[PDB]
């Protein structure tokens, strides 16, 4: 494992390594309506998601549970135009039910992601 | 009059339910169940100018999603099923 753990509980349950610097001072607040990029790996490198294949920004709601809790904790902590590498224990992810067929049950995963955007609502 | 539903405001709260049913409990049966009604009143046609302007932006998409659904129930691929919920997600983001 390599990465700052950015958990509240400091469990190692979600660990953070910045890829490239962003550019605020802010990062999104709770409700804002985020835009990134991403990839999705296993534990052992296979890809089993790419935000380019839908063909614009993944957007979602921040701090709402509509993403696993691994995104909303990282996503929170990046500034616009940051790429980040987040670590997601089991916990932090899909947990025992896993999401089949690509994740399995307890499965660790690595995340890239791009924050392009922010906005208010 | 002000209590009929319409397109945006069923599709917006369907899906919603539709992907709870699907990603939140592993209900593909519910999923479908909650879905099917809504691509079967599409058929009727647009009623309203909102519905007329709704069909014209998110007709072809939500056709294609329901090609991939139809799909799926031949096929058992997961990775049709997928392709929907683009087309549904795409769709919802712009409703939304
Ligand atoms: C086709 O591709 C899928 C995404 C795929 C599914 C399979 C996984 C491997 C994966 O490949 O994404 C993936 O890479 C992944 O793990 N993701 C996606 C990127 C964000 C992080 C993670 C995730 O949390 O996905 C999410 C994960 C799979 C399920 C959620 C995890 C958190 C939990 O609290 C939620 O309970 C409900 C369920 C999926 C999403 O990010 C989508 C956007 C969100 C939801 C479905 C729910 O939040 C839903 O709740 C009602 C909503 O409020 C939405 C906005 C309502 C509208 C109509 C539905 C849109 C559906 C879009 C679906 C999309 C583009």
């Amino acid at each position: 494992e390599q990465g700052e753990d950015i958990t509240s509980k400091k469990d190692r349950g979600v660990l953070k390594i910045v890829k490239r610097v962003g550019n605020g001072e802010e990062t999104p607040m709770i409700g804002d309506k985020v835009y990134v990029h991403y990839k999705g790996k296993l534990s052992n490198g296979k890809k089993f998601d790419s935000s380019h294949d839908r063909n614009e920004p993944f957007v979602f709601s921040l701090g709402k549970g509509q993403v696993i809790k691994a995104w909303d904790i990282g996503v929170a902590t990046m500034k616009k135009g940051e790429i980040c590498h987040l670590l997601c224990k089991p916990e932090y992810a899909y947990g025992s039910a896993g999401s089949l067929p690509k994740i399995p049950s307890n499965a660790t995963l690595f995340f890239e992601i791009e924050l392009l955007d922010f906005k208010g609502e | 009059g002000a209590m009929d539903p319409e397109f945006m405001e069923m599709w917006h709260e369907g899906l919603e339910e539709a992907s709870r049913l699907y990603f939140g409990e592993r209900n593909v049966k519910g999923m479908f169940e909650v879905l099917e009604p809504l691509h079967a009143m599409m058929e009727r046609g647009p009623q309203t100018l909102k519905e007329t302007s709704f069909n014209q932006a998110y007709g072809r998409d939500l056709m294609e999603a329901q090609e991939w659904c139809r799909k799926y129930m031949k096929s058992g691929n997961v990775k049709d099923l997928t392709q929907a919920w683009d087309l549904y997600y795409h769709v919802f983001r712009r409703i939304s």
